[PDB]
RNA sequence: UUUGGCACCUCGAUGUCGGCUCAUCGCAUCCUGGGGCUGUAGUCGGUCCCAAGGGUUGGGCUGUUCGCCCAUUAAAGCGGUACGCGAGCUGGGUUCAGAACGUCGUGAGACAGUUCGGUCCCUAUCCGUCGUGGGCGUAGGAAAUUUGAGAGGAGCUGUCCUUAGUACGAGAGGACCGGGAUGGACAUACCUCUGGUGUACCAGUUGUCGUGCCAACGGCAUAGCUGGGUAGCUAUGUGUGGACGGGAUAAGUGCUGAAAGCAUCUAAGCAUGAAGCCCCCCUCAAGAUGAGAUUUCCCAACUUCGGUUAUAAGAUCCCUCAAAGAUGAUGAGGUUAAUAGGUUCGAGGUGGAAGCAUGGUGACAUGUGGAGCUGACGAAUACUAAUCGAUCGAAGACUUAAU
RNA sequence: UAAGGAACUCGGCAAAAUGACCCCGUAACUUCGGGAGAAGGGGUGCUCUUUAGGGUUAACGCCCAGAAGAGCCGCAGUGAA
């Protein structure tokens, strides 16, 4: 066996309390923010846009409009800094990397549901 | 793009000290034929 | 992968015509990178006509040419029709291989490398 | 990543809606600026009233950049448009008002007023 | 002190404390065994000599590197050993603490060591000036004719010659390079593999020699 | 490094200014100042040593070497190097034929005063100048396992955060010595991440021609166009490096100490003293043509054991390849052999089927349920080569004296 | 082709961008002709109703539509050139 080492090493690192989830669906990643002061923690929420990669090096991004500014986010998926997800909707998409969102506003970026 | 002086016939044979050819292969034909090419059935005489 | 030194449609081209006259006569005699780019195309055919089912005969059908054999007593069938049929019962049990490459000298214009590649 | 003659626009009160960027301060040669750091540049369209006038040479502070941060986990954070603050060379505002959200790295830098002065802070 | 070779097998990632990321080499280091000492009287330095990874009893017609030779058996055979198919020295031990024979095993490096590691580099053929040095191309529009070649070569009458050490095209590649500083993130003692923070030199599945760092 | 002379070659031709690209002989030095001394309070000024060790910026403005402002930075020489570099590149300048204005000329035309337009060649050889191979060598046969002389090469610089507002200083400002992060360059290495590409991967879509129709598909239209994208190759991405610490020293500071009967850093001694000079990254490294150091094999049947067939140790030819590659070299491997490659079954990663059914008037939707791929990332195999394969490869010097 | 967008350069040189058809709109200035396609905006696939046009009119049926409603699909509808 040569073809397992990367697998065995870092399988303890897997989490396994996630949800499932594809691009499309609506999430409310409660994250924890270490300032200096406290252990914080404060919940991004929006669409899932991308996800890609295996094993550890897995990871996905979402994305939502703050103060009519687009801000996109990406996480590695089995970080120890996400204390939770939670999914909100199911999207309908077509498509498994939604880039066409970025230049989309309103009732264009909308995404229906199931 | 121009020799300046002509090359003499040491020079011109001491350049062609590498340019020849290779010995061939030859396994022979045990059973019928020509001996041919090494690891072929070759097209003239091949009983590999 | 091998160019064959075409371009990209070219290429296709010409091993879809390789892969199909292998079809119709079984030994077909080529240069030698022609032969080991043609061992994959109709390998994955022949397995093709041995899954068997409509699907694939419309995969199958995606690269063979449309090309006629006259059979013994006079009859005709397509190639997709004799990959399907015939060559497909031959492989039944072997899993893998169906072709054979064996080298030859080379041409006379050039000094390829001829090869015959025969089915098994 | 902001260079020389990039066009930021501005997110805050002080006059100011376009700047052009003519410097990035730091070291001999350096090329880029990202969220954080401070450049120096021209405005090009102010609004009607408002202290800060077109035609003059301030510095500002990057928050809000387009190919944003990464982030010592492995997270990322990128917005929609460059953004930036006019600074008061004691890295208070000259303005009074941030508009849209501002990276959390301007804590670093000690930006506190901005950063307290912004709609949230991601 | 503190040698051991390996196979670098890929690269990964870890999480570490407090959630930092950490990129992570994993270099596989099974089987080596200590083949000599050298010794000042007898060799003029000390240092001690590993073999890595072992491979097939000698074989009568053979032809490949598959197989031990005679004279690489006789000499795995001093030490009570299978001919190993990787064989370097290692001169900043100590060569008392060591047996020939004994195997050198992934543990004698913990968590925390600062490593230097040695590899030869990928390779990537003849190369240019633009890739194999860092030289800057030509306009490639007004009428510009000078894109990546390099420019002068020298000056004039005075040196009427090519200084050597010139930085032309060739052949660009696998050299042997050390990084320093590098550090052992875990040790996996049943893998035996160790994860090294970083990246390493050469291509996957090619040898590196992992050394206690001296600075 | 503008004039004088020439004439001391070149009217059988030594390509002219800027700019780019690349340096570097290699030196009275801007920065660091590294150091230090004073008509040196820190901050300056000035001088000395040191340095071309290392560094030494992006723009607005011209016709050109000349300049001038904006914004930075620790900081912005010296030119012989054919005012370095056009058989490496540009052609803005000057100057060739057109044309025009000012002015001069009776005129043809001139000025060099302006102005708009305007062709810059070469397959590298006797040769001289980066990378990569074959052999004359090779002194036991020979073959597999490492010198470190130097031929050596790589120079690598610096800014902001805690000691300590302590000290200088009246205060302001403001240390030396120790403890944190940057800019540049890369010395650089690498693809886990973020991105780029990805012309034999997946999906959508227009026009047209064919497969007898439908439905599917195929060809062509930049890969037809669009959206993604695996390996590989990559920077803008991810990591490491440099501020080694020892010797010897410069300017300088000394101690002892006489000549020169005192004093005095010097004559003899002894200390100290700098990014400079010499020692801990990388190739050759018996081509260091003087021929370095650590496991196997070695003997004829004759045989001035020369030499002939041989016969001997390990190498090759040939064949499947890739982590290596212009070729050759390197490496993985070859009839016990899967071995290496293909294949076939896999999975990993990339992108929702055909058919059937249901709903809908229809366009379509939904269920049957993560289908193709595997093109480049595990197991099984003989499909695959060498047919019997064949070929190459000693008789240990000698001597001399030191057992 | 990420981010940036003339920072290149003697000079935006070269490339990129614009482009068809339909509908709305269009300045200064003028020799009253023009400028002018100024600028600048919007639309475009497919299916079904329909009332009705060019009518193919015989009439809806035969194609484009009279052009209005209601739908369906995609990231994108003069989906290429």
């Amino acid at each position: 066996t040569n073809h397992k080492l990367i697998e065995a090493v870092t399988k303890s690192q897997l989490r396994t309390d996630l949800p499932s989830f594809r691009p499309g669906d609506t999430l409310r990643v409660h994250v924890r923010i270490i300032e200096g002061t406290r252990e914080r923690i404060q919940v991004f929420e929006g669409v899932v846009i991308k996800r890609r990669g295996g094993g550890v090096s897995e990871t996905f991004t979402v994305r939502k409009i703050s103060s009519g500014v687009g801000v996109e986010r990406t996480f590695p998926l089995h970080t120890p800094k996400i204390e939770k997800i939670e999914v909100k909707r199911r999207g309908k998409v077509r498509r498994a990397k939604l880039y066409y969102l970025r230049s989309l506003r309103g009732k264009a970026a909308r995404i229906q549901e199931i | 793009a121009v020799p300046k002086r002509r090359t003499s016939k040491t020079r011109k044979n001491k350049r062609r000290t590498h340019f020849k050819i290779s010995v061939p292969g030859m396994t022979e034909c045990p059973n019928c034929g020509e001996y041919k090419l090494s690891h072929r059935v070759c097209k003239n005489c091949g009983s590999y | 992968y091998r160019k064959l030194g075409r371009t990209s449609d070219q290429r296709k081209a010409m091993l879809r015509d390789l892969a199909t006259s292998l079809i119709i006569s079984e030994r077909i005699e080529t240069t030698e990178a022609r032969a080991k780019e043609v061992r994959s195309v109709v390998e994955k055919l022949i397995t093709l006509g041995k899954k068997g089912d409509l699907a694939s005969r419309r995969n199958a059908a995606k690269t063979l040419r449309n090309v006629e054999i006259l059979n013994e007593d006079e009859t005709t069938q397509t190639a997709l029709q004799k990959l399907f049929g015939e060559i497909a019962e031959r492989y039944t049990e072997r899993q893998g291989g169906y072709t054979r490459i064996l080298k030859q000298g080379p041409r006379r214009g050039d000094g390829a490398e001829s090869v015959i590649i025969e089915l098994v | 990543m902001i260079q020389q003659e990039t066009r930021l626009k501005v997110a805050d009160n002080s006059g100011a809606r376009e700047v052009l960027t003519i410097k990035v301060l730091g070291g001999s040669g350096r090329k880029t600026a990202n969220i954080g750091d401070v450049i120096v540049c021209t405005v090009k369209n102010a609004t009607p009233g408002g202290v800060v006038k077109k035609g003059d040479v301030v510095k500002a502070v990057i928050v809000r950049t387009k190919s944003g941060v990464r982030r010592n986990d492995g997270s990322y954070i990128k917005f929609d448009e460059n953004a930036c603050v006019i600074i008061r060379d004691d890295k208070g505002p000259r303005g009074t008002r941030i508009f849209g959200p501002v990276a959390r790295e301007l804590r670093e830098g000690n930006f506190m007023k901005i950063v307290s002065l912004a709609p949230e802070v991601l | 002190t503190k040698g051991i070779l390996g196979r670098k097998i890929g690269m990964t990632q870890v999480f570490g404390e407090n959630g930092e990321l950490i990129p992570v080499t994993v270099v596989e280091a099974k089987e080596n065994v200590v083949l000599q000492k050298k010794t000042v009287e007898v060799d003029g330095y000390n240092a001690i000599q590993v073999g890595f990874e072992d491979k097939k009893a000698y074989k009568k017609d053979a032809k490949s590197n598959k197989y031990a030779n005679k004279p690489a058996e006789g000499h795995a055979k001093k030490a009570d050993a299978a001919p190993k198919r990787f064989i370097r020295e290692f001169r900043n031990v100590d060569v008392d603490a060591y047996e020939v024979g004994q195997e050198v095993s992934v543990d004698t490096f913990v968590a925390g060591d600062v490593i230097d590691v040695t590899g030869v580099s990928k390779g990537k053929g003849f190369q240019g000036a633009i890739k194999r040095h860092g030289q800057s191309r030509g306009p490639m529009s007004h009428g510009s004719h000078f894109h990546r070649a390099p420019g002068s070569v020298g000056m004039a009458s005075d040196a009427s010659r090519v200084f050597k050490g010139q930085k032309m095209p060739g052949r660009m590649g696998g050299n042997t390079v050390t990084v320093q500083n590098l550090e052992v993130v875990q040790v996996d003692t049943e893998n035996k593999v160790i994860l090294v923070k970083g990246n390493v030199p050469g291509p996957k599945k090619g040898l590196v020699e992992i050394r206690t760092s001296i600075k």
